[PDB]
């Protein structure tokens, strides 16, 4: 439209011709999109198989005038542009792109309409087509969890990768060397017989029918070796519970083989406590005797404790089993109906009883609880099961005929189980899919004990101390057990049998949001492994340090009971290093985190203006607190508010409408009555005192006096965002493709950038630099250029991106802000440290945010009378002609207040003849002088770089021209 | 209906910037036999993203157009509308979008040599040319394609060249059976191998420099030789790896092929590891940092050798090439940057490298192809590396002198530390003076030997350095 509306009178840009041409073209493409929108959005493209999409459409009539249509592809398990395709006029498209094999795909069409980026149509998606499988896998299998169970074993859980490139066959594990193939259904492996106290390296690879994929790398320590107590220095104590005689025994060489409790009734099950030292005794009839002891002897007798049945318990239920939670201080019971086994948890008083699970006919031989790892295990004669403490998730571990007495180690995460019918060692993990043998010395024991690497096997007269490889006929030490008929329960009385310590912790993902004198910090908790439950407890206290780099001083604050912490009393404009650790109940803390360079805001009342998607506006500080809900009510989806003076502001909404608002008194102040459609952005020049906006329908820039509403079209084309430098009058504009400069003269026009698309920019007038955001294909790339070295400051990858016109320059901090497209987060990048991207969360009263501005502490300066051109004196416009062909017009030169460059624009009227001139002197030569004494009309418009003066219109008589040569 | 066929080509001349361009070929729509041949006005709009790159209006009977100045690694959209030019009625429309990727895409053109001539077979349009008419048939054929130069060995055992626009020039005449032929395109050195017919038969590698050719018959120089009883086959020159790789086999055992070579700078012998003995070797991708080799073992299977990792590499073209049989993969196999060509059952099959599928199959006569060669992308160094260096430096190093003579060594010059490859066509020119006594115009690699010097006497040598490209550009 610049080349169609080219006139020799108004040069170089006939502005209303160009504006009418551009608005008619956008009206044409809007009416074409509204015509063909239903036929696009009903018709589904079909796939057939080179791969061919048939769409039941046709190319438009002005087909080369529009933008390219894009086939877009989507993984079934955002839309990216397909690069290689071949379409004819009936949309019978052939994909020449090398697709990823064995990946399902969906395809759609994008039809743009003209050069306007708003007018696109999207077709519906195709039915899902999977690529046929070929070749090696290209995605490494990402490990979920990888840890050492104990000093000899190592556990890994993983998931398959994204592009398997074939049907899945097997995963290959290499441990450095130990190699093992596992099939496709299993994603968890546990190694064995490792060295203690060295780290191993695990290399995991994916294998399909065609080949082997890439290799995933892992560094993982085993547990250190436990201290081996000999027979001469064995200081442990055991409590062996038989059915009719219970005896406590010392594992010293001089040990006391001493009576604690004899019961003539047969006891069905026991429950053992560590801090209380209480052995609850449940007999064969179902009544419960709570029996407190102390260090192997009586301090209190047995008390009959009655369990509440309640409205859960409809029928008769006779209890048989016992287990005591050492975190929750709660018991768990298995009960017998006289017709099924149902397990009901209860309190120590016995009143708060609630069932878990469902009833089953199998008899539970032993009930044991891992209170640290959050599990209750029931073992019956058919299977061993695993339940969480709230009864939410149910799992069965192993099916076997008649298992014997199992022992759960919480920090080893290995159930050691001993069938007396087999007579061989069995290790089950907590998921139950790992079953392992070990050597056992031959005798059949009903129960056992594990003490480090040592194994205690109770004989009918003695006790056998082995190390699972030496023989049971020659123990290292023996203790007499002659008064016991048989040994159904052996309890090892160590503090490691019931620990409160999870023995693993390292915090991560530490985030610090800083203010002038305070900081809010949040860190992620260390995640749970699959071996413990959601009912497992890791209740900790976190210790945080601030390391001042100015004084090099480390201050540590401890006992923080949550992951969020509001730290106060920081000196402003100072940088620190902030590091967190997690301390357990036992006082063993975690390791250090990596420190982040945390610089505070400088001192001052730094208020941020948030605007919602519903038009509510609030003022916070830079931490997001201290909120004042403002009195005014904006329209729906507003952009950043541009202030002219302290009462009148201008903003753009999400549909392109431009609105004026008077904050103080709403009855007067806005010079334009109606909102104006198709506006990209808005800005204001305080020195000229002019409001500049991009009219997107006219691809022009409109300059408006805010005191009168007089609008001037200004020759800047296809612009979206504006910022004007008030020192020199240069306008800076950003298109969708390029970012450049427009001055008063054509010599000052310089192009800074050409490309995704430019999302926002901001002008730094003081330091003479410029920043802009390029919103590419899933990567926000931020840049910097001087106003006279182009570098990329920071590239942020992800599906989340910025709102267009949302990059502001935080002057006091020296940072850049952009609101995210979800409206619940803002991102801040400092200039001195480019790599750290702090996030500011959004206050919940304005929950989807559409605008965020930094309010300046000084007020806005008033308009300058030093840039206003004075009016040209109409008496001084003389038509003085010289000799020969010099027929010219002169006037007294218009100045400004401050001495600025005043150019002129001039119009001649010889009746119907017209002539326009652009001048830089008070002088114009008239060429095509008609010689027959007409009344010339002269109009002068003086201007500066910032604004324009008034028009001087005179009418002058021509001097007589006798020669015509 | 006939579809729009767009191929990108990357054409690189030495001392010039590589130019990547798009060749568009579209056939005409079907016309009646009563109507004559009509002019079709083809309108092309080329788009980069959302902006317009080029726009051309052409009156052609069938569309053969070329869009210049494309950029690598960017998606372009060519929108072609075909109208009848006399009436304005729309004959058709097409929309080709194209990621460029010039390492995997090229124009499907081969150079075929029968007993009569050497021609170009474009596999898209199925059209044959004749570049040069040969009086005697061609046995081996290599080329330099920055200057469109063909180099070949005839049946009368003579090595010849051809530039377009001239006669076939005789380069060398040699007196033994030539087993293989190769060219370094950068340094303009032609390497071949001659049979040595002693009772342990050998093969001697001869080299010739193209910068020393001024119109008369040159003679080769012996550089290396194989150990005795062994023979060469399929010489491939790798300039950016600075290697000369052949298939060394022992006489009487041709299916024991082992990948041997020399290093082109210092002359050291180099070995490459294969998992199986070989029968045949062909040149690969020839791209810097990713050079391959297509090599066939004794069971008639192919590996794509990565020569930096020295390993076989799995591809989707490998099973489709191994399905053709041993004689097709062992007889004629060529690879340019975009395709990979085999000859099976009087038909040339072109397999694409990007899409990894069979793209073209062109039937032949039973004696149209005896030799096949491809327009492989000969990647040139940048303009500071090919040319004469700026700084002089102490390139001349004096050895330990005797009283009678000094062995002045003439090494080979790289332009800077940023240029790893040698400068082409290096000629020292020396005055000898008593600190002229002697004048030499001598190339790089040899030595100057400096006889009849007086004992206990200082001497001086002074020399200018010249290259082929500074004589071509008339630089000082
Ligand atoms: C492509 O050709 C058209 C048509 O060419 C005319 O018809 C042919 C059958 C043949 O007889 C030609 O010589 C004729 O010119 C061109 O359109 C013509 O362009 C000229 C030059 O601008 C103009 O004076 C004529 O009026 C046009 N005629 C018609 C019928 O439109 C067209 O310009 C050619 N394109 C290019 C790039 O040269
Ligand atoms: C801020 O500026 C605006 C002009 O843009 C002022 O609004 C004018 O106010 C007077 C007095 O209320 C009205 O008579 C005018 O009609 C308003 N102008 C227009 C164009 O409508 C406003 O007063 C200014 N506020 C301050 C505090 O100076
Ligand atoms: C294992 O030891 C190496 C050797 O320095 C070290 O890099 C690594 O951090 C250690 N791994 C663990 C898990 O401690
Ligand atoms: C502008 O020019 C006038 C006239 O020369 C002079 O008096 C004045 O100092 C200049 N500067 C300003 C800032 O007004
Ligand atoms: C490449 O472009 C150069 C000019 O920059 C030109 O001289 C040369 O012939 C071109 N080569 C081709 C035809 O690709
Ligand atoms: C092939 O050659 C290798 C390398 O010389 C040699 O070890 C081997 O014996 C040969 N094999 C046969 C069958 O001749
Ligand atoms: C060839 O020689 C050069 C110069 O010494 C050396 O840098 C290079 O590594 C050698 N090439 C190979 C493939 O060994
Ligand atoms: C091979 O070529 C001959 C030529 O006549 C033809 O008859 C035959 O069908 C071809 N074989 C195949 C498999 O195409
Ligand atoms: C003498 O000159 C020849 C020819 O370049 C060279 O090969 C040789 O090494 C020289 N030096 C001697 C014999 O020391
Ligand atoms: C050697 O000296 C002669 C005699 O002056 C001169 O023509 C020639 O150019 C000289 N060579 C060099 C390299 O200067």
């Amino acid at each position: 439209c610049q080349e169609a509306c080219l006139s020799l009178q108004f040069y170089p840009y006939d502005m209303p011709c160009i504006g009418a041409c551009e608005m008619a073209q956008r009206d044409y493409w809007h009416l074409q999109r509204l015509a063909i929108s239903h036929l696009v959005e009903r018709t589904q493209p079909q796939l057939e198989r080179p791969l061919t999409i048939r769409w039941a459409m046709h190319f438009p009539e002005h087909y080369l005038a529009s933008r390219p249509f894009n086939i877009q592809y989507q993984f079934v398990d955002a839309w990216f542009n397909l690069a290689d395709y071949d379409c004819d006029e009936y949309y019978v498209c052939e994909i020449l792109e090398a697709l990823i094999p064995y990946t399902q795909y969906r395809f759609r069409f994008e039809l743009p309409f003209g050069e306007n980026r708003d007018e696109v149509l999207y077709s519906p998606a195709t039915p899902a087509y999977q690529t046929p499988p070929e070749g090696a896998p290209i995605s490494a299998p990402v490990i979920e969890h990888l840890m050492g169970l104990d000093d000899s074993h190592l556990a890994v859980h993983w998931h398959p990768g994204r592009f398997t490139n074939g049907p899945i066959e097997g995963y290959r594990l290499r441990l450095s060397t130990s190699e093992q193939l596992v099939p496709a259904g299993r994603g968890s492996y546990i190694f064995s017989q490792l060295q203690a106290g060295t780290n191993y390296t695990l290399a995991l690879s994916m294998i399909n029918k065609q080949g082997e994929g890439p290799v995933a790398k892992g560094f993982v320590q085993t547990h250190s070796a436990r201290n081996e107590k000999p027979a001469k220095d064995l200081t442990e104590s055991v409590l062996l519970v038989g059915r009719r005689a219970v005896m406590w025994q010392s594992l010293e060489p001089a040990g006391e083989n001493s009576m604690i409790y004899q019961s003539q009734e047969e006891l069905a099950d026991i429950a053992w406590s560590k801090r209380e030292q209480q052995l609850w005794l449940l007999n064969v009839h179902g009544e419960l005797r709570s029996l407190k002891f102390e260090s192997g002897q009586m301090v209190s007798p047995a008390q009959q404790l009655k369990l509440d049945l309640g409205n859960i318990s409809s029928g008769r239920w006779v209890p048989r089993r016992l287990s005591f939670d050492w975190l929750h201080h709660r018991l768990y019971f298995a009960m017998e109906s006289p017709e099924s086994f149902q397990i009901i948890s209860t309190d120590l008083l016995g009143e708060s009883a609630q069932k878990v699970g469902e009833s089953f006919d199998l008899p539970v031989e032993q009930l044991e609880v891992d209170a640290l790892n959050g599990w209750i295990f029931w073992r019956n004669e058919e299977s061993l099961w695993r339940q969480d403490l709230h009864g939410r998730m149910i799992h069965r571990l192993l099916r076997i005929r008649q298992p014997g007495w199992f022992l759960v180690q919480p920090q080893h995460f290995i159930i050691h189980l001993m069938l007396p019918q087999e007579g061989k060692f069995l290790e089950i993990s907590y998921d139950g899919g790992f079953k392992h043998p070990l050597p056992l010395p031959p005798p059949h024991w009903q129960s056992f004990a594990l003490l480090g690497r040592s194994l205690l096997l109770p004989d009918s007269g003695q006790l056998i101390l082995v190390e699972q490889q030496g023989q049971a006929a020659s123990p290292s030490a023996s203790w007499p057990l002659k008064n016991l008929p048989d040994c159904w329960a052996v309890i090892l009385l160590v503090p490691e049998s019931q620990p409160l310590t999870s023995a693993g912790g390292k915090p991560h993902s530490l985030k610090a949001l800083l203010g002038a004198q305070a900081a809010k910090i949040s860190w992620k908790e260390p995640e749970r492994n699959p071996y413990q439950s959601a009912d497992a407890a890791r209740s900790w206290s976190y210790e945080l340090e601030v390391l001042d780099v100015a004084s090099q001083s480390a201050f540590s604050i401890r006992n923080i009971r949550g992951p969020i912490f509001g730290l106060q009393r920081l000196q402003p404009d100072n940088l620190y290093q902030l590091r967190v650790r997690a301390i357990n109940v036992d006082g063993e803390p975690g390791e250090w985190t990596e420190p982040l360079a945390a610089r505070t805001w400088p001192l001052g009342p730094h208020r941020l203006r948030w605007a919602s998607r519903q038009g509510s506006v609030i003022h916070t500080n830079e931490l997001g607190e201290g909120l004042e809900v403002q009195q005014e009510q904006l329209e729906r989806l507003p952009g950043p508010m541009t202030m002219v003076n302290e009462s009148v502001g201008y903003y753009v909404t999400g549909d392109g409408l431009l609105h004026c608002i008077n904050l103080v008194h709403s009855q007067w102040g806005c010079p334009i009555s109606e909102p104006l459609q198709h506006v990209g952005s808005v800005t204001y020049d305080w020195r000229g005192g002019r409001v500049y906006w991009t009219d997107l329908a006219r691809n022009c820039v409109v300059r408006m006096d805010p005191w009168s509403g007089s609008r001037e079209l200004l020759p800047v084309f296809e612009a979206n965002f504006l910022a004007l430098d008030p020192r020199q009058g240069h306008l800076y504009y950003a298109t969708s493709s390029q970012l450049s400069r427009h001055g008063s003269t054509p010599d000052e026009a310089v192009t800074y950038y050409r490309v995704g698309s430019i999302a926002s920019f901001v002008l730094d007038t003081q330091q003479d630099q410029l920043f802009w955001l390029v919103k590419g294909s899933g990567a926000l790339r931020l840049y910097r250029a001087p106003l006279t070295s182009l570098q990329m400051i920071q590239q942020i990858k992800g599906v989340f991106q910025a709102v267009p016109d949302s990059l502001q320059l935080l002057r006091p901090l020296g940072a850049l802000l952009w609101l995210e497209r979800s409206g619940r987060r803002a991102r801040l990048v400092r200039l001195a440290a480019p790599l750290d991207v702090m996030e500011l969360p959004t206050p919940d009263q304005a929950s989807p945010a559409s605008a965020l501005q930094l309010l300046d502490p000084q007020p806005l300066p008033p308009r300058d009378e030093g840039v206003i051109p004075m009016t040209v004196l109409p008496d001084s416009v003389r038509l003085d002609d010289g000799h020969w062909d010099d027929f010219h017009v002169r006037w007294q030169p218009s100045t400004s207040g401050g001495n600025h460059s005043v150019s002129y624009r001039l119009l001649l009227e010889f009746g119907q003849r017209l002539q326009t001139l652009d001048l830089s002197t008070p002088f114009a030569r008239l060429t095509q002088l008609p010689q027959a004494q007409l009344q010339l009309k002269i109009s002068i418009t003086p201007r500066t770089a910032w604004r324009s003066g008034d028009t001087t219109r005179v009418q002058l008589t021509t001097p007589p021209v006798a020669p015509s040569q | 209906p006939r579809r729009l066929r767009v191929f990108v080509e990357r054409l690189a001349t030495a001392l010039q910037e590589a130019n990547v361009s798009a060749v568009l070929r579209w056939d005409a729509p079907e016309q009646g036999q009563e109507a004559p041949m009509q002019a079709l006005e083809y309108h092309i709009s080329c788009w980069v993203g959302s902006e317009l790159h080029e726009e051309l209006r052409l009156n052609q009977s069938a569309l053969e157009a070329r869009v210049e100045h494309l950029q690598p690694d960017q998606t372009y959209h060519f929108q072609v509308e075909a109208r009848v030019a006399a009436t304005g009625a729309a004959a058709g429309a097409a929309s080709h979008a194209l990621h460029v990727a010039p390492e995997v895409q090229a124009v499907p053109r081969v150079l075929y040599a029968n007993a009569e001539f050497i021609g170009e077979l474009d596999l898209d349009t199925r059209n044959r040319r004749r570049l040069v008419h040969t009086a005697s048939p061609v046995e081996h054929l290599v080329g330099i394609e920055g200057e469109q130069r063909l180099l070949w060995v005839n049946e009368h055992v003579e090595l010849l060249t051809h530039v377009p626009g001239s006669a076939p020039a005789k380069l060398a005449r040699m007196r033994a059976e030539v087993l293989a032929l190769a060219v370094d395109w950068i340094q303009r050195i032609v390497y071949w191998a001659e049979l040595d017919a002693t009772a342990p038969q050998a093969a001697i590698i001869y080299r010739l420099d193209l910068c020393n050719f001024e119109g008369k018959i040159l003679q080769g120089e012996r550089v290396w030789s194989t150990p005795r009883g062994r023979l060469l086959k399929d010489l491939v020159a790798l300039p950016q790896a600075q290697s000369l790789i052949w298939l060394e086999y022992e006489q009487g055992s041709p299916r024991n092929g082992s990948l041997r070579g020399r290093n082109l700078t210092d002359g050291s012998e180099l070995e490459w590891a294969t998992v199986q003995p070989l029968i045949r070797l062909h040149a690969g991708s020839l791209e810097p940092g990713s050079e391959t080799l297509n090599l066939v073992d004794n069971q008639g299977k192919l590996c794509v050798y990565d020569v930096a990792r020295q390993l076989c590499t799995a591809s989707a073209l490998r099973a489709q090439l191994n399905l053709l049989g041993e004689d097709s993969i062992a007889g004629q196999l060529a690879q340019d940057s975009g395709y990979l060509y085999a000859v099976k059952n009087w038909s040339i099959r072109a397999y694409g490298r990007r899409r990894q599928q069979l793209e073209y199959t062109v039937e032949l006569e039973p004696e149209e192809v005896r030799l096949l060669q491809a327009h492989n992308y000969q990647a040139y160094p940048p303009k500071n590396c090919l040319l004469l260096p700026s700084s002089g430096g102490s390139l001349l190093k004096a050895t330990d002198c005797e009283e009678q003579r000094c062995l002045l060594n003439l090494p080979m010059i790289t332009a800077s530390e940023d240029c790893p490859l040698p400068i082409p066509g290096v000629r020292y020119q020396l005055n000898l003076t008593l600190a002229p006594l002697g004048q030499w115009l001598l190339g790089a690699g040899e030595s100057l030997n400096l006889t009849d010097l007086l004992p206990f006497t200082r001497y001086r040598v002074s020399g200018i350095l010249s290259s082929f490209y500074q004589k071509k550009l008339a630089l000082p």
